[PDB]
């Protein structure tokens, strides 16, 4: 009965991870694209799909929790990754934030669509993809929770 | 093809 | 950091009445934050610095059920709204802040993390304001730094038909100089 | 007067995990 924030998730081809927040299982776009989510009693569809933000949601699954989103306004952000480790990042933009130690692009590899946190463990974006130079992650674009909310409205 | 959840992650590391 | 929380119930209420006549508990302790509860209340203590702390408006005199039968309190301070036993066998302890730092985070008994602008030495603003019902229970829960490092004590709610808009905590130096 | 008693706790220290099957 323990309950998970965020999901590892896969296509045919592909595999990343969707966060819950609010109710709704968000993921990219560019990942899942129009597709249904699984679940025991077949296929469930899309309840949002937003493809100039880069962004798709279906209803929360079974065995899943919501993230509150941020409302600290900080800008000490914390990438999660796949394989659960995290990353600090400072916020620059609205939607960018740099690590404060670089990897190696592999270490984020299939992570698209994990959640940004604060301080609080609260959702500041979803992770939509690295910014690279020359196989080194130093940034990361994100979908911040605002847009998420008003996608709902 | 539907997309599949493999796995599930805890924030809080709440075992079982 | 980041600061994340999970809660798990050790007991029920009849074990609780029993353990609490008896003060013998052979239970195993784990964690910062023990939920804690009498006859009539149930609240939350914190363990900082070896010592477990909490609020004297729920526990009074009180001694903890432990496993060597009671445990009498190190420390009262009924002006200050505060009580300290030594921690538990097993307990983990938080340390005081040093950062001075204005951004806090309360940490509630449902085991959520909830942020909170520093507005003085003892009070301290909610970004979003909660149900009174919502903090009920939550007393001698930790307000926590960015870091994770403890800053002060829940005490009181600053409230308005129903809604509590702020919180009165105790500050970490003041256990210093309650320890003297 | 009773003792208080522990009902549950409060973990802080847990980290990020993957659930295990
Ligand atoms: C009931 C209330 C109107 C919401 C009241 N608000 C209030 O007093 O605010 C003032 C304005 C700012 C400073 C104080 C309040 O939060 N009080 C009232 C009591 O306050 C105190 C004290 C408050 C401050 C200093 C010393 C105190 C000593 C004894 N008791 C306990 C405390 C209380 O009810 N605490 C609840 C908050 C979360 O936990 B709590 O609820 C369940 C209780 O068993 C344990 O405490
Ligand atoms: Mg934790
Ligand atoms: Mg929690
Ligand atoms: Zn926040
Ligand atoms: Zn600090």
């Amino acid at each position: 009965q323990v309950e998970g924030e965020v999901q590892i998730v896969s296509t045919a081809t592909q595999t990343f991870l969707a966060t819950c927040i609010n109710g709704v299982c968000w993921t990219v776009y560019h990942g899942a694209g129009t597709r249904t989510i699984a679940s025991p009693k077949g296929p469930v569809i899309q309840m949002y799909t937003n493809v100039d933000q880069d962004l798709v949601g279906w209803p929360a699954p079974q065995g899943s929790r919501s993230l509150t989103p941020c409302t600290c306004g900080s800008s000490d952000l914390y990438l999660v990754t796949r394989h659960a480790d995290v990353i600090p990042v400072r916020r620059r933009g609205d939607s960018r934030g740099s690590l404060l130690s670089p990897r190696p692009i592999s270490y984020l590899k299939g992570s698209a669509g994990g959640p940004l946190l604060c301080p609080a463990g609260h959702a500041v974006g979803l992770f939509r993809a690295a910014v690279c130079t020359r196989g080194v992650a130093k940034a990361v674009d994100f979908i911040p929770v605002e847009n998420l909310e008003t996608t709902m409205r | 093809g539907s997309v599949v959840i493999v796995g599930r992650i805890v924030l809080s590391g709440k075992p079982a």
